[PDB]
């Protein structure tokens, strides 16, 4: 709820030009941002939502932390689409993005949209888990594209991270077919979950 | 010392404007240099611009004074302005012929 | 304008037009996000305009120099792939950057004739030969416009026909009073005829002789 | 007394001299201004480590011709790179005298 910085990892891929959410997934993921961004403000108006991309040849920063929803969407309009997820890589840049902030009181959380399965490895992801819980960063995986025709081994990393943290780590299933992507993440816990000591 | 000037003509910044805000001619508010409304989010201080010709015979639009009235400084009136900064501060007496005319009369 | 015409009601029944209503919402939410995209790009841009206009303000206000425009030169704009001037310099194509487009020749009151890179807010359009112009005092650029010069004696000179001497209080003087009418008064009044016929109007007159 | 009323011998770096000079001359004839960033130590030493120029004015340098919104914006950057230092005076160029 209160004082929280959240780095959105939004994937743009060859599984997201599919139209299970109207009129493709690119268009439904634009609508996910608006609801997320408003909700944070409603709890605490000093909340910032950041954005990076697991998409293309090299994951990159699309937008930095800002108090405006406008700037974040402005950056998202020009994204790659040819790439796939690189999950390990996404986490290391997002950790870096959460370092540079106006204040440091803000909670560290990463929420990652999965539209595409890993292009990396299990060997990498094991390492990432030990790395994250030292710094109290949560892994919270919205999957909806690694369950369409696939299986995920990401359940293991969620539990390995979760301890008393700033933000708890939990797995959020959203059907792959039509169910309206944007309202399902908004309805499901993304601030209803909070930390403990 | 003020460097000596006389107003050739007066043309006014409060109704032909002088800056760019939303208009390039005519101010409505007319106590401003460029504003036709107060919801611009700007206001200026303008009384009239006054075009003066110096005894250097270079010409300037010159700022306001510190007690000058728009009803004293008009065409044909001597005024003093700064010698490097070009702003009226104190006006000067009328005429400029008493130098030759006191000696001719007897 | 007109929604749910006669034609749509026959075609598709009410139940169907419910499924129609739901599909419409989903697409209205998509478009609705673009409005937030567009609003923002507009919001930042306003802020930029006012941040400029504040820097201008200081230079722009009175005091500044008075000058006259001798002629608007209308120097070339673009003939190269870099800058806007004939000569090749480090910059790039713009009105002002290191590039110089149009320019104009002014004769200052500081007794100099200045050819100057032209500003963004004064264009060559806004000028004509022999126009009085404010030029910034410290660096010589056309800074703002001014109307044409007016002088107290010039203003006076127009209208002084009264006292009137007529031709009833000037004793005789003919041929010459008749001649004066032919040159002046007669084409002045029947002016429309003189265009139609194609003859010239006398190109002034000279009246001369002992005082 | 409460003071020693003494002026420092001013140490101007390499980094500051060229910036001051380049902006004065391109900008001349026209008086121009900008702040000086440095470090103060002693009472006889004052360092002019870096400088940044502040925008043009044809009304010369005044306290009513400076852009404080610009000064603020620069100090905000200065903090994000981690180079923040205190203002140690100010520089200006006269235009020809």
């Amino acid at each position: 709820m209160v004082l929280e910085a959240t780095v959105l990892v939004i994937d743009n891929s060859e599984y997201s030009r599919n139209g299970d959410f109207p009129r493709t997934r690119f268009e439904a993921q634009i609508d996910s941002v608006e609801f997320i961004f408003q909700a944070k403000r409603n709890s605490n108006p000093e909340n910032t939502v950041g954005l990076i991309s697991g998409a293309g040849a090299n994951p990159r920063v699309l937008s930095t932390f800002t108090a405006e929803f406008g700037k974040i969407l402005a950056g998202l309009h020009d994204t790659q689409i040819e790439g796939k997820l690189h999950m390990a890589t996404a986490l290391q840049i997002a950790q870096l993005t959460l370092k540079h902030r106006q204040n440091k009181v803000q909670h560290q959380r990463i929420v990652a949209f999965v539209c595409s399965p890993i292009s990396d490895s299990r060997d990498e992801l094991i390492r990432l888990a030990k790395t994250l819980k030292k710094n109290n960063v949560a892994v919270d995986i919205i999957n909806f594209g690694e369950i369409e025709q696939n299986t995920e081994l990401l359940d293991e990393f969620i539990a390995a991270v979760n301890n008393p943290q700033e933000e708890t780590s939990h797995l959020l299933t959203v059907t792959p077919g039509p169910r309206l992507l944007y309202e399902n993440i908004a309805s499901s816990p993304i601030i209803l979950e909070e930390g403990s000591s | 010392p003020l460097q000596v000037a006389r107003c050739t003509k007066i043309i006014k910044g409060n109704g032909e404007s002088d800056e760019t805000t939303t208009d390039n001619n005519n101010s409505g508010n007319s106590n401003s240099n460029s504003n036709q409304q107060s919801t611009d989010a700007d206001e200026d201080d303008e009384d009239a611009k006054y075009v003066i010709n110096l005894k250097q015979i270079a010409k300037f639009v010159v700022g306001l004074g510190e007690r000058v009235s728009p009803t004293d400084i008009e065409e044909g009136m001597r005024v003093g302005v700064d010698r490097s900064k070009y702003n009226i501060e104190l006006p000067l007496p009328p005429r400029i012929d008493p130098s030759v005319t006191m000696m001719t009369v007897e | 304008g007109d929604d749910e015409l006669d034609q749509e009601i026959l075609n598709l029944s009410t139940q169907e037009l419910q499924t129609r209503a739901k599909l419409l919402d989903n697409e209205i939410r998509i478009f609705r996000s673009e409005l937030q995209r567009l609003s923002h790009e507009n919001n930042v841009m306003l802020e930029k305009i006012k941040d400029n206009k504040e820097k201008i303000k200081n230079n722009r206000q009175l005091p500044y120099l008075v000058a006259n425009v001798v002629e608007v030169m209308d120097m070339n704009e673009i003939e190269d792939k870099e800058n806007s001037e004939s000569t090749t310099q480090g910059g790039n194509v713009n009105l002002d950057n290191t590039a110089v487009g149009k320019a104009a020749v002014v004769k200052t009151s500081s007794r100099q004739t200045v050819f100057l890179p032209m500003v963004g807010l004064v264009d060559p359009d806004k000028l004509k030969p022999n126009d009085l112009v404010g030029v910034n005092k410290d660096s010589y650029l056309i800074l703002d416009t001014l109307p044409s010069e007016f002088d107290s004696r010039v203003k006076a000179m127009e209208v002084d026909e009264k006292p009137t001497e007529t031709y009833s209080d000037v004793g005789g003087l003919d041929k010459q009073i008749e001649e004066l009418v032919e040159a002046i008064v007669l084409p002045m009044k029947r002016a429309d005829k003189f265009k139609d016929m194609g003859i010239r109007a006398p190109k002034g007159a000279l009246m001369y002789g002992p005082p | 007394t409460g003071r020693d009323d003494t002026k420092e011998t001013v140490y101007i770096s390499s980094i500051a001299l060229l910036k001051m000079l380049k902006h004065g001359r391109a900008g001349v004839p026209m008086e121009v201004m900008g702040l000086m960033l440095g470090e103060f130590v002693d009472d006889y030493t004052v360092n002019v480590v870096d400088v940044f120029a502040m925008p043009q004015s044809g009304t010369g340098v005044s306290v009513e011709a400076v852009d404080d919104v610009f000064q603020a914006k620069m100090m905000d950057m200065l903090k994000q790179t981690g180079r923040d230092q205190m203002v140690v005076g100010w520089y200006h160029s006269h235009p020809g005298f």
